[PDB]
């Protein structure tokens, strides 16, 4: 976490820094997106 | 007179600050 990496989770894949917040996903949706169309989060695929 | 730039700062395009600030243009 709080670092510049590459990073593959679950069948998604890209670069960035990731950074536990408070956002809340729903129980079985793991990917988001913004108004971008671009995931701006992911939910850790084994922790929640 | 009215993040939005967080997700298109994050794409490439990037806001550059004004080199007057508002609260010095209210000094004006």
């Amino acid at each position: 976490k709080n670092k510049c990496v590459n990073f593959n989770f679950n069948g998604l894949t890209g670069t960035g820094v990731l950074t536990e917040s408070n956002k809340k996903f729903l129980p079985f949706q793991q990917f988001g997106r913004d108004i971008a169309d671009t995931t701006d989060a992911v939910r850790d695929p084994q922790t929640l | 007179v009215t993040d939005l730039i967080c997700a298109q700062k994050f794409n490439g395009l990037t806001v550059l600050p004004p080199l007057l600030t508002d609260e010095m243009i209210a000094q004006y």
